[PDB]
């Protein structure tokens, strides 16, 4: 009913779709898009399942085209989703991708094996290595944007709607996407009318707060491909601990406080200095040993044999310092992936 | 306190400030700071319409209303989507297209 009307409105908005696709169901309902499952006939192939991503028509054309261009230029290889076609009528743009049937991350956790964890992370790093080679910062790495088909052992990083370019990005369109006074409250628990009256610092939009790196949470102006590696580390932390969502926060500073309870308040404060942020935390909390944290959260019995290499890689992904944080290319060379 | 806009943050708190001191600090105050709960059963966390149209450069209170406004329809029908069409021109359409069904 509610889905049936949405499908009817989509056919009305882009009438060409009615003569190509049998739209079966709504599989994504985000703030800025809706995704539908459809069946199509290939001219010189079999029938195919297709995901149709309808972008919110308030999106600027440049942002629409930049997302499409990530898929056309970087997609189709190394576990990065590609695109078959794109249909437009006025402000209604529908991206047609091959549909990858996939598991929900809660179902992944329910039958997870250690080798499956290794393969999942390996294939995530292959996709991140490729998009980072093109100078794309995804900004929204999380399980719902990384599709996994367990039966086929097939993977696809999707959703470039929040992506930004690096300075030397190879996605052309990503390039196109009173006075403040000092006071003596700095590095204290004080406020005053001077610091309270300054304007707000602004930063590009990122994804879910529980997957944002500390430099994103603190609104650092320089946000690099390292932010995606932090997000990958959060996925790994969920896999090793069995907890999802691991960080449960709807605002940035709550997420940061949770991160400090895992990685240490003093450690986070020292790292933040290097990207120009002063953090003060009235309650000091120690850094957690990652093996003990994951083993106690996941349960005992039996997964007690996880190798040291797994938690070492997790430490490098969750490096609070974005400069020393491991890269996707380096992660693929890490001892955790011996023989793969 | 509030009257003078001067004083000290009630604890516990987290405070974040840009080191150039150009921006208002960000604050977090909670009754309790986060606590890692190992006893809650997995997979639970251990810590357990209005919008802006980039086309019209305009805030809106209801999406469906805004999409039908004269200024948005004017943008929607313009040449501003050529940047999208130029990418589509490189893609190959390989689906079967049916004639419209008629009685
Ligand atoms: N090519 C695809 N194959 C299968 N499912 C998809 C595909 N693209 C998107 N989806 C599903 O639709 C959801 C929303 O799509 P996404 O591009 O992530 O939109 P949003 O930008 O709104 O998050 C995804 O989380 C996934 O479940
Ligand atoms: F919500 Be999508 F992951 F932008
Ligand atoms: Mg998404
Ligand atoms: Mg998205
Ligand atoms: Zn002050
Ligand atoms: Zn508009």
């Amino acid at each position: 009913a509610g889905v049936k009307k949405d499908i009817e409105k989509l056919y009305e908005a882009v009438p060409q779709l009615s003569n190509v696709f049998k739209i079966e169901d709504k599989i994504g309902e985000g703030t800025f898009s809706s995704v539908y499952l459809a069946t199509a006939q290939l001219q010189v192939g079999p029938e195919e399942k297709i995901a149709l991503k309808h972008l919110i028509p308030t999106s600027h054309p440049i942002r629409i085209a930049a997302e499409l261009q990530c898929l056309t230029v970087a997609g189709g290889q190394d576990n990065v989703m590609g695109v078959k076609y794109c249909f437009r009528k006025n402000d209604h743009v529908v991206i047609a991708m091959p549909y990858l049937e996939h598991e929900s991350f809660l179902d992944i956790l329910n039958s997870l094996s250690f080798q499956e964890v290794r393969e999942y992370m390996l294939n995530l790093f292959k996709a991140l290595k490729r998009i980072h080679q093109f100078g794309i910062v995804h900004r929204d790495v999380k399980p719902s944007n990384f599709l996994y088909n367990r039966r086929l052992k097939k993977y696809a990083l999707v959703d470039f709607g929040l992506a930004q370019g690096t300075h030397d990005t190879k996605i052309e369109l990503l390039k196109f996407v009173p006075a403040s006074l000092t006071c003596d409250c700095y590095a204290t628990d004080k406020v005053c009318s001077i610091c309270l009256s300054r304007r707000q610092q602004v930063a590009p939009r990122a994804g879910t707060p529980g997957f944002r790196a500390p430099e994103v949470l603190t609104k650092c102006p320089n946000q690099t491909t390292a932010i995606d590696m932090w997000s990958a580390g959060v996925i790994f932390l969920s896999l090793l601990s069995g907890r999802y969502p691991f960080y449960k926060a709807s605002d940035d500073l709550t997420a940061l406080a949770q991160i400090m309870t895992i990685r240490g308040s003093r450690e986070t404060i020292q790292a933040a200095k290097t990207f120009g942020k002063s953090i003060l935390c009235s309650k000091e909390v120690p850094a957690q040993d990652l093996r003990k944290l994951c083993e106690r959260l996941r349960g005992a019995g039996g997964w007690n044999e996880v190798p040291d290499e797994a938690y070492d890689l997790l430490d490098k992904l969750l490096d609070l310092n974005p400069a020393s944080r491991i890269t996707a290319e380096e992660a693929l060379l890490h001892p955790f992936f011996k023989d793969m | 306190g509030p009257g003078t806009r001067t004083g000290r943050l009630k604890k516990p708190f987290v405070k974040v400030e840009d080191m150039s001191q150009l921006y208002r600090p960000f604050y977090l105050q909670l009754t309790n700071m986060p606590f890692i709960n190992y006893s809650i059963q997995k997979p639970c966390s251990p810590f357990d319409k209005k919008g802006y149209c980039e086309c019209c450069l305009q805030k809106y209170e209801d999406l469906e209303t805004h999409l039908l406004s004269e200024q948005h329809r004017n943008f929607a029908q313009s040449n501003q989507y050529q940047v999208v069409d130029d990418i589509v021109s490189k893609l190959v359409f390989d689906f079967v297209e049916y004639e419209k069904d008629t009685p």
